[PDB]
């Protein structure tokens, strides 16, 4: 495989191998075995998974970093979406919505500094 | 019985 046809591009696939550092059960870093989950299609309206993630980077999908943001918060709220109150991927995805949303805050930063505007809030 | 993955509460 091969992309990363503009800098912007660039900080998406080194910012993708980051949140695959914070998967250290391997829950998310592949997709939904549904030969132990025929309903789950039924249940989640929108599936996804970082082969997805990955997949779409590498087919040019993702121009914004709003986009690569937001397509992670919906693989944290699948799970939650699909699980009991007191399970290990209930808590797997909880992990990821702390521990990989500061990757997306320090790795937004490298867009924002070339794409100018307004400062502070 | 059942603890997630399966969608099945109550």
């Amino acid at each position: 495989g091969s992309s990363g046809s503009s800098g912007f591009l660039i900080l998406l696939r080194k910012t993708l191998e980051q949140l695959q550092e914070k998967d250290t059960g391997n829950i998310f870093s592949e997709p939904v075995p549904l030969s132990e989950v025929p309903d789950y299609l039924d249940h989640i309206k929108k599936p996804m998974d970082f082969f997805t993630m990955k997949q779409n980077l590498e087919a040019y999908r993702y121009l914004n970093f709003d986009d690569f943001e937001e397509d992670f918060n919906l693989i944290v709220s699948n799970c939650l979406k699909y699980n009991a109150k007191d399970t290990i991927f209930y808590r797997a995805a909880v992990r990821l919505r702390e521990q990989g949303g500061a990757v997306l805050r320090q790795a937004r930063r490298q867009a924002e500094k070339m794409g100018s505007g307004p400062s502070s809030g | 019985s059942g603890r997630g993955k399966g969608g099945k509460g109550l």
